[PDB]
């Protein structure tokens, strides 16, 4: 048993990074436009490409087309790849995000990549990054062998469950900005979860300094990653 | 600031 | 300067309290079976956690109201003198709740008492919850590999024996898969490894297990992976004090 | 084996 064991990241390809980018929504949903999300998408495209990923972006898909796309990806072989990344930039609540015309349960998306559904990813990291609200609380400032089919998922959320997640209308989301900065500086050397912990510290330093809603001033946000990984994860240059 |  | 190596300060006078809520049996109407094996788990944690400096307090089979009373007391005592806080729950469970003796309790009810705006002497300090309970009714199957302010929600580490939606397993003599492997990894690496690194080892150990014998034949071969959810902002170690 |  080896405490330093790492995932084997010496396949021919790093793998695919899917980005689902949602800027606007069917009017009946009554959701506002997500100005700043294009910055987030472009930033991720750049950082993820630099780490060897084949980045595919889709903008404002309807739920049926998104599910179709994601179903396609989960059924092509990843035998040649180190890992898989899937990013969602949208509005959200509870345990769902919004496509153009309807909400989708996060579980619906991750389920397609479970071991018994997606064999060529068994034993490999399956990484989901979600920038969306997770509820309606606004956090406040304070002053200081076989494998399980569920294994090897890493869920990276911009915010802990129950809370608002923040976005600047030009620079993009707090979380994606800080994630991309840390990937830019440390992505090809730091263990990924340690990298995410740095992200938690960056984001938790931010505060709402300006807002159209005065009662939001000073409010806060901490991200949260949920790991079912079984080994150390690195993106060393290939 | 805006929210998601 | 931003320091990628930054650690929590773990040089206070006391490591801190570790509360263990141990549930073995339940009010008869709940119709929940006895959790044979759980005293092994409790005793094992008690020894590992004491060895790491914690002041261990166990409560067995409290009713909901008495448990919430107890946990409320702990959240209002000063922890100005402590490195961190640990709270362990060994019980039955589903969705996002666990059972006390007579009723279920939402996990968020328990964690909420320790948020920064409710528990000031723990602001800035790791708040670690370890939960051995089922999280749903799926049975996982085997597959073969081919100055700055702080948010009130910051600095929590939630360590679940299983991923959301699934059954969590227990042996009737040795205890739960998860707590056995967590204890072994604390035993071997607790006073040296970064704690999240340690939990990832626990993920790997538990995911090697399979149901080898079982009253229910269809359970044979089934599996379990744990999950930890981190809102920590720095590295966490339990070096000898 | 049993379950929780
Ligand atoms: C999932 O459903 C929703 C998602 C987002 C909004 C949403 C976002 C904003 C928003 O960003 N408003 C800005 C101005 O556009 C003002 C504001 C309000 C509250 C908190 C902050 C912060 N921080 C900012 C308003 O509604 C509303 C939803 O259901 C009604
Ligand atoms: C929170 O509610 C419940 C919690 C636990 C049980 C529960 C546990 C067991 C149990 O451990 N049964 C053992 C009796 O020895 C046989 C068994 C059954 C199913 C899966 C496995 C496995 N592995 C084992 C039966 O019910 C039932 C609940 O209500 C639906």
């Amino acid at each position: 048993f080896d405490p330093a064991e790492k995932y084997k990241m010496d396949h021919r390809r790093r793998g695919i990074a899917l980005i689902f980018n949602h800027e606007r929504f069917f009017w009946h949903l009554t959701l506002p436009e997500r100005r700043g999300t294009c910055a987030d998408r472009d930033n991720l495209t750049r950082r993820f490409s630099d780490l060897g990923f084949e980045v595919k972006c889709f903008n404002d898909l309807k739920a049926e087309e998104l599910l179709l796309k994601i179903h396609e990806v989960s059924t092509v072989s990843h035998a040649d790849a180190d890992c898989f990344v899937c990013v969602f930039l949208s509005h959200g609540e509870g345990n769902h995000i919004y496509a153009y015309d309807a909400k989708i349960e996060i579980q619906t998306l991750t389920g397609l990549f479970k071991g018994d559904k997606c064999h060529s990813l068994v034993g490999k990291p399956k990484i989901f990054i979600i920038q969306a609200c997770r509820g309606n609380q606004h956090d406040v400032p304070v002053i200081p062998y076989t494998l399980p089919a569920g294994a090897d998922f890493l869920m990276c959320y911009s915010v802990a469950e129950g809370y608002y997640s923040h976005r600047e209308t030009v620079n993009g989301s707090w979380y994606i900005q800080d994630l991309c900065e840390m990937l830019g500086k440390y992505g090809s050397s730091l263990e990924f979860t340690e990298l995410l912990t740095l992200v938690n510290r960056k984001v938790s330093q931010r505060r709402v300094d300006f807002c159209k809603d005065p009662s939001a001033i000073g409010k806060k946000q901490v991200p949260c990653f949920a790991s079912m990984l079984t080994k150390k994860l690195h993106f060393f240059p290939k | 600031v805006e929210i998601x």
